[PDB]
């Protein structure tokens, strides 16, 4: 179990960390999380009592080093950092808990929530498209946009996910014009399953890091990003059979997960009942299907 | 974006472009079977693609060999319309090629853009407008070369014949409508109308009647007679 202490907490502020969230108030003595479960990535994300506009927060992963955070009263910003002095920052860490002014990563036993929803995300990959090699963990906020988007302004800050795109020479072969469109299988298992992504690990680990953003940051790129690579799946008529059982059991933990309230913005209707209702794989997403239906019968 | 009554004009400037028609590729008669089931059966077709400033008419012609052994057909009908426009697009030089090509109908856009993935910087646009270019069958010329094919051909006419001589463009994309407006609501006396006159000839090289001037004048006057008789018939107005 990993610890990630603060330094202090000067303004009022919503911390999260996964699924989890906590109201700290200003200069409330709060020095971080305990308890926090090894073997997974993580995100700590805040949003500032006084800017309900920009969610931002830090992915990571504990095996990776010693972090902390701490507010930067210039950039105004709760920033994540490295400690690299092993001993000093193990004697933070127990004098907070001795104190005990940190609150326990709040996991309930029979959970796997979170496990589900990160399943196959991996950080070296989250590093990839968040790029600040300085780091070993990656900032996202509200604002950030995707490579795709910036194409149709800043690079530094770009999410730099796999451009899909069902209208480009890349999805389309040549004299398989019509074929290729109506049965995106050779796009999805040659192009970007054998080619780009290599695995279909890979491929999940972006669906749901993508989702992710999407739903603690109301990241609007990454939102289309999810829906795309999900509707690439359900637009192939031949998908290995180990990838839409676990597609179904990806997608069915992501609308468990997602807010009530947010349906509206991040549930792309057409997406949706193209991939539950028309498309090849209809049939084949049994629990994700049974959800939407009990949870958002309006959208379809 | 969207061709409608505001941007109307753009058809006759001189950036080329073409209208692409699709509602003649895949044509059937319904019929009922031995044991009383319908059936159909594939005609001749043809896609209809117009530069609209010139009246260079390249009116592919849709054998039924095509639709031999396959499903789905007008689905199919589409993507071979978008097939055949890409190669037409392909087979002209490149001053020649179009920086537009607007289609009648919204679903032809999917499957035009992706035929033409290789020519990015040509324009795919739809239309608001409720053009009359099915009603090119009921041109007799066009018809007749279409049901006399026996393979895949490319026929080109001017569908203005000689018009340009003496009108604009603008004037003349008007009487092409009209008339297939006229044609479309009721042939017949839409036909009657162009061929009453046995004194009035049509070229062989020609689609029309060589009417005077005059002469298209009560002709367009008779036609929009007739379209006006057949809206208040339709609509007990």
């Amino acid at each position: 179990m990993n610890t990630v202490p603060f330094t202090s907490a000067p303004i009022e502020v919503t911390i999260g960390i996964d699924q989890y969230s906590f109201n700290v108030k200003e200069n409330q003595p709060f020095h971080g999380i305990k308890d926090i479960p090894i073997g997974h990535v993580h995100v700590i994300h805040f949003q500032h009592a006084d800017n309900s506009s920009m969610r931002y927060g830090y992915w990571f992963d504990c095996r990776m080093g010693n972090f902390y955070i701490q507010y930067d009263p210039k950039d105004g910003l709760y920033k994540m950092m490295e400690e690299r002095d092993g001993a000093k920052f193990e004697n933070i860490v127990h004098n907070f808990k001795e104190r005990q002014m940190m609150v326990s990563y709040p996991k309930i036993d029979e959970d796997d929530t979170w496990y589900n929803l990160t399943e196959f995300v991996q950080m070296d990959k989250i590093r990839k498209i968040v790029r600040k090699d300085e780091n070993q963990f990656s900032y996202v906020d509200s604002s950030m946009t995707t490579v795709q988007e910036n194409e149709l302004s800043d690079p530094a800050h770009s999410l730099n996910y796999t451009v899909i795109n069902f209208k480009s020479r890349e999805a389309i072969r040549p004299g398989h014009e019509m074929e290729d469109f109506l049965d995106k299988s050779y796009y999805l298992n040659t192009v970007m399953l054998q080619g780009i992504f290599k695995n279909s690990s890979n491929y999940f680990g972006e669906l749901q890091f993508a989702f992710l953003n999407a739903m603690f940051f109301g990241n609007y790129g990454s939102s289309l990003q999810w829906h795309a690579m999900i509707e690439l799946i359900c637009s192939s008529a031949t998908v290995p059979k180990h990838m839409l059982d676990k597609l179904d059991e990806i997608l069915y933990y992501q609308i468990k997960t997602l807010p009530e309230q947010y349906s509206d913005i991040l549930l792309n209707e057409r997406v949706w009942n193209i991939c539950l209702y028309s498309s090849f794989q209809k049939n084949s997403l049994h629990n994700t299907e049974k959800i939407m239906e009990n949870k958002y019968p309006e959208l379809l | 974006g969207a061709m409608n009554s505001s941007n109307y004009a753009e058809l006759f400037n001189n950036d080329i472009k073409l209208f692409v028609d699709d509602t003649n590729v895949y044509r059937v008669t319904v019929h009922k079977t031995f044991e009383g089931n319908v059936a159909t059966k594939a005609i001749n077709g043809c896609i209809f693609t117009l530069n609209p400033k010139t009246g260079h008419l390249f009116l592919k012609i849709i054998h039924t060999s095509v639709w031999a052994g396959q499903k789905r057909l007008s689905q199919l009908a589409k993507w071979k319309t978008a097939e055949e426009v890409s190669a037409l697009v392909r087979s002209l030089p490149k001053e020649e090629q179009p920086k537009q090509i607007i289609v009648t109908r919204k679903a032809m856009l999917d499957p035009l853009e992706v035929h033409m993935l290789d020519f990015p910087n040509i324009a795919i646009r739809p239309t608001e407008l409720r053009l009359p270019f099915s009603a090119a069958m009921s041109i007799d010329k066009l018809s007749d070369v279409v049901m006399k094919a026996t393979e895949p051909q490319m026929v080109l006419f001017n569908i203005y014949d000689d018009w340009l001589d003496r009108i604009s463009s603008y004037t003349a994309f008007s009487r092409l409508t009209l008339l297939l407006r006229a044609l479309k609501t009721n042939e017949e006396s839409a036909k009657m109308i162009l061929l009453s006159d046995p004194t009035i000839t049509i070229k062989s090289y020609h689609l029309w009647p060589s009417f005077t001037d005059e002469q298209w004048i009560t002709i367009e006057s008779q036609m929009r007679d007739l379209i006006l008789t057949e809206y208040g018939r339709k609509y007990n107005v």
